[PDB]
Parts: C-alpha cells; structure tokens; sequence
C-alpha cells in the first residue's frame, strides 16, 4: 500500500524559486545557451543552495533571474546573470526535460516525465 | 552545437 511519488507527473507549469544565497555560488550547473536553443540545469550540488530550496531539478529551463528573461540567453552571459544576481535570486523555471535530454549522452524521458540515462 | 557549460 505504499505511495509512490516516482510515477506521479512532474510538473510542467513554470515555477517561481527564490534562493537565498548571500555571497556563495547557487551550487548548479547551466547547460544550453547556443542561439536561443534555451538554458538547462544539468546538475545540482548537494547542498548547495539550490538544492537547499528543494525546488529545482536537472531538466529545468531558467526562463529569467531577477526579472531578466533568460529564454534566448547566451549560457556565458546566462551565468553572469545568475553569479550577479544579488542575494537574493528570484528564478522563474520550467520543467523541459525533452529538450534537456538532447544534450546528456544516452537520455530519455520516461512516462512520468522523469529523466532516464540508460 | 555551441555547447558549454557553467557552474552558478
């Protein structure tokens, strides 16, 4: 009887995130940012402050930082965004895990929207 | 592809 939450969707809607960070790094990596193609979370550090939000995972899209949309970012200037960001960083994210797969060997997305690396 | 990655 138990409740699994690995077969529930993952949510696709956008999301607003706020991390508090002070002046430490927000312990994630940023893939993406070839002509408007998008910028991706690949990683998050375990306990970083992204992780520390809960509210972030690898396959989200950065649609903005701070009000700055990010949909067509460069990912250099994509990560001056985010380590300028201030204190307090206010990223809307959204859950894009196809065209996040195109850029980590050998992954899919299964049935619940998870991402899968065979 | 362009392709780069950043640590943040």
């Amino acid at each position: 009887s138990p409740e699994f939450l690995g077969e529930e969707d993952i949510p696709r809607e956008p999301r607003r995130i706020v991390i508090h960070r002070g002046s430490t790094g927000l312990g994630f990596n940023i893939v993406g940012g070839e002509d408007g193609e998008g910028i991706f979370i690949s990683f998050i550090l375990a306990g970083g402050p992204a992780d520390l939000s809960g509210e972030l995972r690898k396959g989200d899209q950065i649609l903005s930082v701070n009000g700055v949309d990010l949909r067509n970012a460069s990912h250099e200037q994509a990560a001056i965004a985010l380590k300028n960001a201030g204190q307090t960083v206010t990223i809307i994210a959204q859950y894009k895990p196809e065209e996040y797969s195109r850029f980590e060997a050998n992954s899919r997305v299964d049935s619940s929207g998870r991402i899968v690396t065979d | 592809k362009n392709y780069k990655q950043f640590s943040v």
